């Protein structure tokens, strides 16, 4: 498991301030030099502090480093679109004779007003049903901000066993969109009487269903 | 500047070793307090902490994988050369090699700085699955309507995907793959369009997978039920 | 003077002390065999500075020191006079006029460990080189870059000492060496330490 617990995910509005907190025990933190990291989309991470408050050459006064005992704070001022990374926080664990990275902490940038997603529950194509195979293709368009959950079930009974689902990536809208895959044998998707795909986003819970009895 | 880069295989079988080598410039690994660390990030997973080689010729390792990994250095030709042994799917990441400019340890402290300057980064992915081109198969209109093709079961990335031999752009998006437990990767591209072209315009997506030279077209076409 | 000398208290000791807090031991009114200790192959180094190893016994000095540590194999080189490198200049130092011998052998089955000994110190930063002969064992903070320390750790701002990291299977040149030099004095008072 992770040494290092960072909250996933942190969120406001351009111009405003954002923090990302750091908790770990004696063994790290209490005792060794906290930097963090950050990590645009696609691209290597690129160190934001070091020893605990000290910035490197580059950096402006916008970041900020604290640690208090056992957690350190990435703070983050007059947010700007391109502050959207992932953020993460590194020391020396001096029990594991090794250095730790946290979890990873996703910033939202929120430039756009919230919008709802648009859910599509597709059932396994007549194609695949004669190549012995069958795939639940769970779709979903035209969402904001990117950060959305899936769940699936069979006759309401939870299921993960087949279940792919995809990182939500941008449309050509700037909104966002999701897919999710269960993978079922004809038998099984003979056997249970509806399928469902529910989509949890900011609270909201909304779903489609299938069933082969159509 | 520091500038380091990686180089190694991007693709190895299962059970096999991964050796990863490190070239840097810059700075010198005979300097007081220098080592060179190494990296790994599974896809859409956090970064996770490998191993150090010290000027010193001191070496540290992530304890779940000290009996998997060796680290050496070479001052001379500023090289730092990583392996891992018994390779499986999950390490399949990507690799980076980075550059601590203050490790020091005096009996149980230690002053360690981080990691300053980091690698472009190389990705390994561990398969032992073989080239196959895909099977695409229509995802027919529910009935705004929605509908698309699934590519499935196809080795190894990418293919590349358009509608109607690249007429149709409004409304298209395709999906990022997923790696199923198959070992073979599967995609979905998705067109939105107004529910009432369903029965006049036709929807038609052509999936180009290179490594097995396959292209295939299907048309996508609203089910009678 | 019929007592034999207490050499065994200098080799065979239990503690061998770090190489930048070097022990040392009078050594006097005693007759002093060298010759068993130069027909033992269990010592990887003999160089003898001033005197002949084989004529030793046949010689009278002043009075004798033994200075005792621990170091790594490839730094045994930098015991010998007239050397440099980060033990000779940081740790221990031996002058130019050097009249004595120096005496190293393998410890690696005594000052290894499984997962690392990392007791064992030497200095890696200081101001200056080291006297002929000085013992440094103060601890303030080292200021490697421009930024002041405050005697605060930090970036540029390190403890002095560093960890040698004796692991069981490194190779011969990084396993530990305990390190006995004798010290004989050049003084044209009455002699007090004599072979047989
Ligand atoms: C420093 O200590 C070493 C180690 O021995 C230690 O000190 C002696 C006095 C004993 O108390 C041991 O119990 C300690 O561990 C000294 O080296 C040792 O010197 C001994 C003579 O003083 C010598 O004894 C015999 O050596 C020859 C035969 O040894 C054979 O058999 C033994 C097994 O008993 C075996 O280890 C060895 O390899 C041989 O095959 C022979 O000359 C005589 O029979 C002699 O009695 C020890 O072998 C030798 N080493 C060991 C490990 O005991 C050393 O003299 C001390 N030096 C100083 C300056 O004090
Ligand atoms: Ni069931
Ligand atoms: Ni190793």
């Amino acid at each position: 498991e992770l040494v290092l617990t960072q909250p996933p995910s942190v969120s406001a509005a351009p111009g405003q301030k954002v923090t990302i907190s750091c908790s770990g025990s004696s063994s790290n933190i209490g005792n060794n030099y906290v930097s963090w990291y950050q990590q645009l989309p696609g691209t290597a991470p690129k160190l934001l502090i070091y020893d605990n408050n000290k910035r490197p050459s580059g950096i402006p006064d916008r970041f900020s480093g604290s640690k208090s005992g056992t957690s350190a704070t990435l703070g983050i001022t007059g947010l700007q679109t391109g502050d959207e990374a992932d953020y993460y926080c590194g020391t020396w664990d001096s029990s594991l004779s090794a250095g730790v990275f946290g979890g990873g902490t996703e910033l939202t940038v929120l430039g756009q007003p919230k919008a709802a997603p648009s859910v599509t529950l597709f059932p396994p194509s007549s194609e695949e049903l004669q190549a012995n195979k069958a795939t639940l293709v769970c779709l979903i368009s035209d969402f904001y901000p990117g950060a959305v959950t899936v769940a699936w079930k069979a006759d309401g009974s939870p299921v993960k066993a087949g279940v792919e689902t995809t990182k939500p990536s941008k449309q050509s809208n700037n909104k966002y969109a999701a897919s999710s895959y269960l993978s079922l044998t004809p038998e099984q998707w003979k056997s249970h009487r509806s399928y469902s795909c529910q989509v949890t986003h900011e609270g909201s819970t909304v779903e489609k269903t299938v069933a082969p009895t159509e | 500047q520091i500038t380091l880069k990686e180089s190694g295989p991007t693709l190895v079988k299962p059970t096999q070793t991964l050796t990863l080598t490190c070239s840097f410039s810059g700075f010198s690994l005979s300097t007081s307090g220098v080592g060179v660390g190494w990296i790994r990030q599974p896809p859409g997973k956090a970064l996770e902490w490998l191993a150090l080689i010290d000027w010193d010729d001191n070496k540290y390792h992530t304890t779940s994988l000290k009996t998997r990994l060796t680290i050496s250095k070479d001052t001379s030709k500023n090289q730092v050369v990583l392996t891992m042994t018994n390779m499986d799917p999950v390490d399949t990441a990507t690799y980076y090699c980075a550059r601590i400019p203050g490790f020091l340890r005096y009996r149980n402290r230690y002053y360690y700085y981080g990691m300053d300057v980091w690698g472009q980064g190389t990705t390994v992915t561990v398969s032992s699955a073989s080239t196959k081109g895909p099977s695409v198969f229509p995802l027919a209109p529910s009935s705004t309507a929605a509908l698309g093709c699934l590519v499935k079961d196809y080795f190894p990335e990418p293919v590349t995907v358009s509608w109607n031999s690249g007429a149709l752009t409004s409304g298209v998006h395709t999906f990022p793959a997923v790696l199923q437990s198959s070992g073979l990767y599967s995609l979905s591209s998705v067109v939105t369009v107004p529910s009432s072209s369903l029965g006049t315009q036709t929807y038609i997506c052509n999936v180009n997978h290179k490594p097995s030279n396959t292209k295939v077209d299907k048309r996508v076409e609203p089910k009678s039920c | 003077i019929t007592n034999l000398c207490p050499f065994g208290e200098v080799f065979n000791a239990t503690r061998f002390a770090s190489v930048y807090a070097w022990n040392r031991k009078r050594i006097s009114n005693c007759v002093a065999d060298y010759s068993v200790l130069y027909n033992s192959a269990s010592f990887s180094t003999f160089k003898c500075y001033g005197v002949s190893p084989t004529k030793l016994n046949d010689l009278c000095f002043t009075n004798v020191y033994a200075d005792s540590f621990v170091i790594r194999g490839d730094e045994v080189r930098q015991i010998a006079p007239g050397q440099t490198g980060k033990i000779a200049d940081y740790n221990y130092k031996l002058p130019d006029d050097f009249t004595g011998c120096v005496i190293a052998w393998n410890s690696n089955n005594l000052d290894s460990k499984v997962g690392g000994n990392y007791n064992y110190l030497y200095r890696l930063f200081r101001k200056s080189n080291l006297k002929p002969f000085e013992r440094d064992i103060s601890t303030e903070i080292y200021q490697a870059g421009s930024t002041p320390c405050n005697g605060v750790e930090g970036f540029n701002c390190y403890f002095p000492l560093q960890s040698y990291g004796f692991q069981p299977t490194n190779g011969v040149g990084y396993q530990p060496y305990r390190v006995v030099v004798l010290s004989f004095e050049l003084l044209h008072a009455p002699a007090t330490v004599c072979g047989p």
